[PDB]
């Protein structure tokens, strides 16, 4: 029930190196729970995808962080 | 993008299952391939291959003519292969194919012109079948191209070492790969390299924790190519399980210590050090009571352990200890205490998270290795072999 | 014939899709298994008391 | 001249017919120099009047030269008619079924997929939400080309993924038992994108004038464009 | 229509295979449920030996 919300407000949260590891991190355990985010809506997902597509520039992240 | 091409109207796995009757059909047809960008463009046609004897059927012209609409396009793409068997519905031009003899019995046996189906049982200059260029030119052929961005090649269909390439190509998963090690240290192991691989059975614990790691894999009946495992033995050398962790991205195996048999000649127990030595990650299924110090498995790799400590009433410490240079990439202040029944989720993934970081760090110390990311070794693979077909092109002029 | 040719391409298609679940789906009958799993720890719990 | 041309190119013996491809290109090619030309495929395998004859006259340089090549495209490897006639059993598959068609440079690729609609005739029809899923893999791509239509029923051969799809919950014993006992992205089926993007998607291209352009499915204009 | 009629028989034959198959596979489980059994009867004789 703190899902919908909860990835919205992690969007909210700059891309930053000490945060890449730890959003990526519960993205991809959120990924492999499927039960959990099996209502979610169009903007869960948006959500999802914006926290982590900041995360795939080699230009700025880590080369582990844009593999993740 | 080739993933979201992929993905974005379909759930298919990134492996085609040919079928009997597409092999039976396919066998020794007529191939080609093309780069067309960066994907392998391959499309085979049938010859026939004694087909009366699937239909169970002029005697010498209906079934030649019936065949050589079928073929199969198998796209390669970074991200997998897609493959469709296919049959034409244009049929065989009555003014312009051979003009010894033309019957209508074709049209007679519509119905079973694309006679190929998903099940089936098949058996108790003059080269025959169509050209897989004509599937080809139908499909991708147009004036004005993008002169060397976008214009075909065809794959030197002639020399072995280009469909020796594609097999390459072929044997580079569409998945990413990790092979996990997996631990039981038991009371005073807490520094015996020897003991900790000398066990053959853990804590009752350990085996329920062993149960959640993914599937209980028979290693007998698993193919290699298509289960991921990381090197044990299908023959029964390292144990007639394992546990595996499977995933449209990845294939994770487990090589766990306990699982793989002690024989008595194994002396060091280099059966089952030559599996969990040679891997970046290993689960240390902690129960020595005692902290576990990294490197204790003295062989190389093994740059992160995920430390497991199970503690009283049901529960466990996750933990990483990792090597000086790796400690950039993972994050060994990790003390993550999870429950027994979600400790095999959470260490997995833990291991997974290391792995990957532990594959990158391995690219960075060995640059011309194949690339952890499985789609872009396959992506440098296709890359690599488009600018080798165009040197061998150019010193060919 | 052609209702034959019909049936014969569908169950083609039933008969992968049961070939695909067999060489991919899990086992059945799961509570047999978690209930040896709630004895077996409460039993350890028990003689890892005494 | 392009008539000649065409009867001798689809009628020559087909051993000899790619060896004319190069000799045929260069010599419209030539024609065209005297007012990305060349596209040999065999490496793969008032005043105002006369200024619109021009201009006119280069265009159908053009036009002659692009249907040459797609008449020499279409035969230079095979005999088949320039008709496609869809089979019984293509018929039984892709009736009903879901299409979209893109113009591909100066071709139209349209892929049709199988909604379980000759399935759920087969049947007589929980069932019914999964007869779709019984044929997904079935389609046709069909190529409407300056020299004719090009077509092939197709049946994907990659199983659904046992993780991300539902096929572990198909209902098979009651599908199977029911089609035997048988006698006589919420649209079902997949989208007919699917094939296209497997098989036409290019993450890059050297003009945008490369890149396929949907002809809008809800519009009655282009549908009657195409018909 | 003959060889439909073959073919049918035969793939009828492989479906009731597959469909008998899928009727038992519980079976799968009992190779991890020996490796609790041989861990929980190591752990209850540790135990009392202790």
């Amino acid at each position: 029930k703190a899902l919908p919300v909860l990835v919205v407000k992690l969007t909210h949260i700059s891309a930053t190196a000490s945060m890449a590891v730890p959003l990526l991190e519960f993205l991809s355990t959120l990924a492999r729970l499927p039960h959990l985010y099996r209502n979610f809506a169009a903007e869960q997902y948006a959500s999802v995808f914006a926290i982590s597509l900041p995360y795939t520039n080699p230009s700025k992240f880590n080369q582990y962080i844009v593999c993740l | 993008l080739d993933m979201m091409a992929r993905y974005v109207f379909s759930n298919f796995t990134a492996v085609p299952k040919r079928s009997p009757v597409g092999e039976f059909l396919l066998a020794g047809g007529r191939t080609k391939t093309w780069l067309v960008g960066n994907k392998l463009v391959t499309v085979t046609t049938s010859v026939g291959t004694g087909t009366r004897s699937l239909l169970g059927l002029n005697l010498a012209a209906y079934v030649p003519l019936l065949t050589q609409g079928w073929a199969e396009i198998l796209v390669r793409r970074p991200t997998g292969n897609t493959s469709w068997l296919m049959s034409l519905e244009n049929p065989l031009s009555p003014f312009s194919s051979d003009i010894n003899n033309m019957p209508l019995q074709e049209l007679s046996n519509a119905l079973m012109a694309a006679e190929r189906f998903k099940e089936h049982r098949d058996t108790a200059e003059k080269v025959p079948g169509i050209n897989p260029s004509f599937v080809f030119l139908q499909l991708y052929h147009s004036p004005f191209f993008g002169d060397e961005s976008n214009k075909p090649i065809l794959l030197p269909n002639e020399s072995q070492s280009f469909e020796r390439s594609v097999q390459l190509l072929d044997q580079i998963p569409s998945y990413d790969t990790h092979k996990i090690a997996v631990l039981y240290v038991g009371e005073g192991q807490s520094n015996s390299e020897l003991a900790i691989l000398s066990n053959e059975h853990g804590s009752y614990r350990y085996t329920e924790f062993l149960t959640g790691l993914g599937r209980l894999i028979e290693l007998k009946d698993c193919q290699p190519d298509k289960v991921y495992l990381g090197g044990l033995d299908v023959c029964g050398e390292d144990g007639q399980f394992t546990y595996c962790w499977h995933d449209d991205i990845m294939q994770a195996v487990f090589h766990i210590a306990t699982l793989m048999p002690t024989k008595d000649v194994d002396k060091h127990r280099c059966d089952k050090k030559r599996h969990l030595g040679n891997d970046f990650v290993s689960i240390v299924y902690n129960d020595s009571g005692e902290d576990f110090k990294l490197g204790t498995i003295k062989g190389q790799f093994n740059f992160v352990h995920v430390i497991v400590t199970p503690l009283d009433y049901e529960c466990n410490l996750v933990s990483l200890q990792c090597r000086k240079d790796m400690e950039g990439l993972v994050d060994t202040s990790v003390a993550k205490i999870v429950s027994d029944r979600n400790l095999p989720f959470v260490a997995r993934q833990m291991a997974l998270h290391a792995n990957m970081a532990s594959q990158v760090h391995h690219s960075r110390s060995n640059p011309t290795d194949i690339y952890p990311s499985k789609w872009i070794a396959r992506l440098r693979h296709i890359k690599r072999l488009r600018q080798r077909i165009c040197e061998e092109a150019a010193y060919s002029n | 014939m052609e209702f034959l040719n019909r049936q014969l391409l569908v169950l083609g298609e039933v008969n992968e899709l049961y070939l695909e679940q067999l060489q991919n789906k899990h086992s059945d009958t799961t509570k047999e298994v978690e209930m040896m799993k709630a004895a077996y720890r409460k039993e350890l719990e028990k003689n890892r008391s005494h | 001249a392009h008539h000649v041309i065409a009867m001798w190119f689809i009628r020559c013996r087909l051993p000899f017919r790619k060896d004319f491809v190069p000799f045929i290109t260069k010599g419209l090619r030539s024609n065209v120099l005297l007012s990305p030309e060349k596209d040999s495929f065999r490496a793969r395998s008032d005043e105002n009047s006369v200024a619109q004859a021009d201009d006119s006259l280069k265009n159908l340089h053009l036009e002659l030269t692009e249907t040459c090549l797609d008449m020499m495209a279409r035969y230079v490897f095979s005999n088949f008619t320039a008709v496609p006639k869809r089979s019984p059993v293509g018929e039984f598959l892709l009736a009903g079924g879901r299409t979209k068609t893109w113009l591909v440079g100066n071709k139209l690729v349209t892929v049709t997929t199988s909604v379980g609609t000759g399935t759920r005739s087969l049947l007589g029809l929980n069932l019914a939400a999964y007869v779709p899923l019984l044929t997904q893999g079935w389609a046709e791509i069909l190529v409407r080309r300056p020299t004719g239509n090009t077509s092939w029923l197709m049946s994907l051969e990659n199983p659904l993924s046992p993780f991300s799809s539902d096929i572990n919950n198909m209902p098979l014993q009651e599908l199977s038992n029911a089609l035997m006992a048988a006698e006589r992205e919420k649209v079902p089926g997949i989208n007919p994108s699917f094939v296209f993007l497997q098989l036409y998607h290019s993450p890059f291209f050297g003009d945008e004038s490369n890149k396929p352009i949907l002809l809008p499915n809800e519009s009655q204009s282009f549908e009657r464009s195409v018909q």
